[PDB]
């Protein structure tokens, strides 16, 4: 089972700050590219109730 | 015999062109009758100034009644998209 990260500005989560150039406000944002594929589902079981 | 104030001089004196640039940088509109004296509207021939508004930079400042954000005072021709 694969996790696969993409980041353009780096390895991982990237966090930005800035001030908005006319409004007096500030803010904080986080960007992470991610995908989830199994390679082979064969080699996974659910448990199930 | 030339003055100052003779029609072939007036480009060059100082003043003209300073006043000029003042006249520009004052105007709302094209109307020079509501913005100007007679005296000034002859003496620094406004007539031939490209008066219009677009250089008073009270034109592009923003100035609304109430002001939460700061918003009062900024210019909008020093923006990033400008």
């Amino acid at each position: 089972i694969h996790t696969i990260l993409y980041a353009p500005n780096g390895q991982d989560v990237e966090i930005k700050d800035y001030e908005d150039p006319i409004r007096d406000i500030t803010g904080v944002n986080g960007r992470l590219h991610v995908d989830c594929q199994y390679s082979q589902g064969r080699s996974s079981a659910t448990v199930q109730y | 015999m030339q003055l100052r104030r003779s029609p072939g001089m007036r480009p060059m004196d100082r003043d003209w062109h300073q006043e000029r640039a003042r006249a520009r940088e004052q105007a709302y509109s094209s109307d020079l009758t509501s913005q100007f004296s007679e005296s000034e509207i002859v003496k620094y021939e406004l007539d031939t100034a490209q008066i219009d508004g677009s250089d008073n930079p009270r034109t592009y400042i923003w100035n609304r009644t109430i002001d939460l954000f700061g918003m009062n005072g900024t210019d909008v021709r020093e923006l990033r998209n400008r």
